[PDB]
C-alpha cells in the first residue's frame, strides 16, 4: 500500500472568505455559537443537560498491566495509573 | 462544407439546433448541407432552383438509393450560399447544391432565413421555417 | 396505475384475450450464414477463381499467374419500426400494451430482416432453370441443381414460396409412398424429413408470399423480379448454397435487435422502439438458381 | 450533422474487413482415382500392348 | 488484531454508518514510514464513485473533490480501496444501494 | 503486378488508424483559482458594501 493517503479529502479551500460549509466557518460563526451558550434560556439549559448526560458522571484512568509499571517517581514508588 | 483551423481541414456541423429529422431514401448520390426535395414515394434528390422544391437539407453524405437523414421545418442549420447574404435575407435552393437569397432566385418566398450573414461560397447560419411543394 | 372496473372471482369478469393476426415465416437466420459485424459499413474479402497450370517449354521462365482479390461490400440499413400510446391507454387496457407492442415490434424487425435476405437472394442469384409450366415438381429442383453444378458450386439449401410448395407436395415423386420412400410426405407435408432432404439439399427454408419486395409498401423500394409461382414467369423458389449468402446483422448495443421501452419526458405518452442494421450480400452469386414459371 | 458513422467512416473507426477470404470457383478434381496412375523415370516413354 | 485495530468500536460506527447513508462505505490501507500496518483509513464516501466490469465488479474509483471555487478530480485503481456494501439490489450487487436515496420521496414528503 | 499494398489496401487489409485522438488547441483556465468564487442562491442579487 501507501505511507501517505493517497485518496483527497473536500477539506481545501479559500480559507475564512465568503464561501459556506460546516468546515468554513468565520469568527462570526464562532461568536455566534458563544451568544447562543451565553445568552441561556431554555436553549441553553438543553444544551448542558447534553453535556452532564455525556460528560458529568465522572471518570477512571485504567492502564492494562499497570502494576508491571511500578517504578520511582521522586524516592517513591507509582505505577502509570498514580502518576 | 469546410471549416480551416491552422493547417487542418474540417467538416462542419450541418445542425445547429432542433429535433425534426426525417428518413428518406435519396434518389441519387447527396452531399451533407444539399438541399432535396421529394422526387418519389419517401423519396428526395437535389432541389432543382426557383422554388417549389425543397423539404429539407441533406445532413451526411450518401449514394444514390441509400437511407438519407434530413433537416426539416424548426432547425437552425450551417449551409454554403452562392452569393453574399445578410441576416434578415430569405433564401432557397439555388438548383447548385448551395442556397441563394429570394432576391436573386425567380421566386418570391424562402425557405429558410439567415441568422448570420456570410460572403458567396461561405457557409452561413440559416433557420429553416418553410417546405415547398408543387402547387403547380 | 388507477383501473376504472375491478374484476369479480370466480371468472364472471370481462371476456379478456386478443385474437392474433397473420404471423409471417421467419428463416433469414437460419438458411443463410449470419455475420454478426463490428461496422456497419465494411468488407468481405473474396479470391479468384481456380484456373489451368500452363503448358511450358523444357527451361523455359514460369509466367505469373498469382491468387487476386476484390470485396463484396456490406452497407447495412437501419429498419426501425415504433409505437407511441397515452398513459391512459396503458393504464385502462384489456392487456398489457407495452408487452404486445414489444412483440409487433420485434416480429417487424424479423419480417425485416427476411425481405432483406429474399430479395437479395431472388434477385442477384446468377442462374436460372425455367419450367415453362411442365415438370415444374422434383425434376425443377433437380434442374435447378444442375444449373448451379454446370457453374462449379454445390447448393445445399432451397427458398420456396407457398405455391411452389403446393405443386411439390402434389408431385407424384412425393405424394406416393411408393416413388418418395416414405408417406411422411402425404402425412405431415412440409413436416415432412424429406423435404428438408431432397436433390441433395440439406435444409428447406418456407417462406411467406409478402415477405419478397414488391416495392408496394411504404418507405421499401422493389426488386426486379416477381416472387409467386401463379403465373408465366414468377419467381417461385431458390436453390443455392447457405454458406454463399451472407445476411449481415449489425447493432450499436448488444449482438441483435434492441427494443426501447421509454416514457415521453413532457406529455404522459410511452412508446416503445426497435431498431437494427441489416444488408445480405451474394459472396458468390453463381451458388444460386431461381426456378420460374 | 451531430457525430454519425457516415461522416468518420475513416477518420474516427475503419470499415471492418472479414479475416476469412472466401473462395473462387471450383472445379471437380478425379483424375488420380478415376485412372490408373503411372510414375514415369522418363518424360517419354512406350507402353507396350 | 486488537493491537492491528486499537480503536475498532470507533471504525465500525463510522464505516457501518457511511455503509448505511450511502452505498458503500470505502476506504486506504495505511501504512507507517517503515511500512509496517498503520490503520485502515476511511476516505469521504459522497467524494467517491466506483468503476464496475461487464459483470458488475468493481475495477476502479473515480474520485471528485472541493478545491478552492472548484474540484479536483483522480481515479484510483481498485487493488489498494476496500468497500463495504450493506444494501444491495442482489448478493451479485457490488456497488450497492443508499437509504436515502431509496426513500428520498419520503423524506421529502417529511420535510414539506 | 505480383501483389503490393496499393493494390490491395482496402482487400487484403485496412490502413491503420492511431489509436490516440491528438487533442488541437486548448486555452488556459485560471479565474476559479485566480479569483473568489461565489456559489449564490439566486441568479439576481446585490452584495453588501
Ligand atoms: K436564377
Ligand atoms: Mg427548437
Ligand atoms: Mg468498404
Ligand atoms: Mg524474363
Ligand atoms: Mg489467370
Ligand atoms: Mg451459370
Ligand atoms: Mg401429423
Ligand atoms: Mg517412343
Amino acid at each position: 500500500a501507501s505511507s501517505t493517503p493517497q485518496t483527497n479529502v473536500d477539506s481545501m479551500g479559500g480559507g475564512h472568505s465568503y464561501q459556506f460549509n460546516g468546515q468554513d466557518l468565520t469568527f462570526e460563526d464562532l461568536r455566534d455559537i458563544k451568544d447562543v451558550r451565553d445568552s441561556g434560556g431554555q436553549v441553553a439549559q438543553l444544551m448542558d443537560y447534553k453535556a452532564l448526560l455525556n460528560f458529568g458522571e465522572g471518570c477512571e484512568i485504567h492502564v492494562e498491566g499497570d502494576d508491571e509499571t511500578k517504578q520511582l517517581v521522586d524516592g517513591e514508588p507509582m505505577t502509570l495509573s498514580e502518576w | 462544407a469546410t471549416e480551416t483551423q491552422g493547417e487542418h481541414t474540417f467538416p462542419v456541423e450541418v445542425l445547429i439546433s432542433g429535433e425534426e429529422l426525417r428518413g428518406y431514401t435519396a434518389g441519387e448520390a447527396l452531399s451533407a448541407g444539399e438541399p432535396v426535395y421529394l422526387s418519389g414515394d419517401y423519396e428526395v434528390s437535389a432541389s432543382s432552383a426557383d422554388g417549389g422544391e425543397f423539404l429539407g437539407v441533406n445532413l451526411y453524405d450518401v449514394a444514390s438509393g441509400e437511407p438519407v437523414a434530413l433537416a426539416g421545418d424548426d432547425c437552425e442549420v450551417r449551409v454554403e450560399v452562392s452569393e453574399q447574404v445578410t441576416a434578415n435575407d430569405e433564401i432557397l435552393p439555388d438548383g447548385l447544391g448551395t442556397f441563394e437569397t429570394v432576391a436573386t432566385s425567380a421566386a418570391s418566398a424562402g425557405v429558410a432565413i439567415v441568422q448570420e450573414g456570410a460572403a458567396s461560397g461561405e457557409v452561413c447560419e440559416a433557420y429553416i421555417f418553410a417546405v415547398q411543394g408543387t402547387t403547380a | 396505475s388507477d383501473p376504472e372496473y375491478v374484476d369479480t372471482l370466480f371468472r364472471e369478469q370481462l371476456l379478456e384475450v386478443v385474437m392474433e393476426g397473420r404471423e409471417l415465416r421467419k428463416v433469414a437466420r437460419e438458411a443463410s450464414n449470419v455475420i454478426n459485424a463490428n461496422t456497419r459499413v465494411g468488407d468481405v474479402p473474396i479470391a479468384s477463381d481456380e484456373e489451368f497450370a500452363r503448358p511450358t517449354g523444357q527451361g523455359a521462365e514460369i509466367r505469373d499467374d498469382g491468387e487476386t482479390y476484390t470485396t463484396v461490400a456490406w452497407n447495412a440499413t437501419k429498419l426501425t419500426e415504433g409505437s407511441r400510446v397515452t398513459d391512459e391507454m396503458r393504464d385502462q387496457a384489456m392487456v398489457d400494451l407495452i408487452e404486445r407492442n414489444i412483440q409487433r415490434v420485434g416480429a417487424s424487425l424479423e419480417n425485416g430482416i427476411n425481405r432483406v435476405f429474399l430479395t437479395e437472394l431472388v434477385d442477384n442469384a446468377q442462374n436460372n432453370h425455367d419450367t415453362a409450366g411442365s415438370n415444374q415438381g422434383y425434376q425443377a429442383l433437380n434442374s435447378a441443381v444442375g444449373e448451379v453444378d454446370k457453374d462449379d458450386f454445390r447448393p445445399d439449401t432451397y427458398v420456396t414460396h407457398p405455391d411452389y410448395r403446393t405443386q411439390l407436395f402434389n408431385d407424384t415423386n412425393l405424394a406416393y409412398a411408393n416413388r418418395a420412400g416414405t408417406n411422411e410426405v402425404l402425412r405431415n407435408r412440409e413436416d415432412a424429413p424429406i423435404v428438408g432432404d431432397i436433390a441433395g439439399l440439406d435444409m428447406h427454408a418456407a417462406m411467406s408470399s409478402a415477405t419478397y419486395d414488391d416495392g408496394t409498401d411504404i418507405g421499401w423500394s422493389g426488386g426486379s423480379e416477381t416472387w409467386g409461382f401463379s403465373s408465366d414467369g414468377d419467381k417461385g423458389a431458390v436453390v443455392y448454397d447457405r454458406d454463399n449468402i451472407h445476411t449481415i446483422l449489425y447493432a450499436p448495443n448488444g449482438q441483435d435487435v434492441e427494443i426501447k421501452d421509454y416514457e415521453d419526458p413532457i406529455r404522459d405518452i410511452t412508446g416503445v422502439n426497435g431498431r437494427l442494421h441489416v444488408d445480405c450480400q451474394y459472396s458468390q452469386g453463381r451458388s444460386s438458381a431461381t426456378v420460374q414459371y | 450533422f451531430a457525430a454519425s458513422d457516415p461522416e468518420y467512416v475513416d477518420t474516427l473507426f475503419r470499415e471492418q474487413l472479414l479475416e476469412v477470404v472466401m473462395e473462387g470457383r471450383e472445379l471437380r478434381k478425379v483424375a488420380r482415382e478415376a485412372s490408373n496412375v503411372i510414375n514415369a523415370n522418363t518424360r517419354v516413354g512406350d507402353v507396350p500392348i | 488484531l486488537e493491537d492491528a485495530f486499537p480503536h475498532l468500536d470507533l471504525l465500525v460506527l463510522d464505516l457501518g454508518g457511511d455503509a448505511l447513508w450511502y452505498p458503500y462505505a470505502v476506504g486506504e490501507i495505511q501504512e507507517t514510514i517503515t511500512g509496517e500496518f498503520k490503520e485502515a483509513l476511511p476516505a469521504e464516501p459522497w467524494t467517491l464513485m466506483p468503476e464496475s466490469d461487464a459483470q458488475g465488479k468493481v475495477q476502479a474509483w473515480h474520485q471528485r473533490t472541493k478545491t478552492h471555487g472548484g474540484y479536483q478530480t483522480q481515479t484510483l485503481p481498485a487493488d489498494d480501496l476496500w468497500h463495504i456494501v450493506i444494501n444491495k439490489a442482489s448478493a451479485r450487487d457490488e456497488v450497492g444501494i443508499s437509504e436515502v436515496l431509496r426513500n428520498k420521496d419520503e423524506i421529502q414528503a417529511f420535510k414539506q
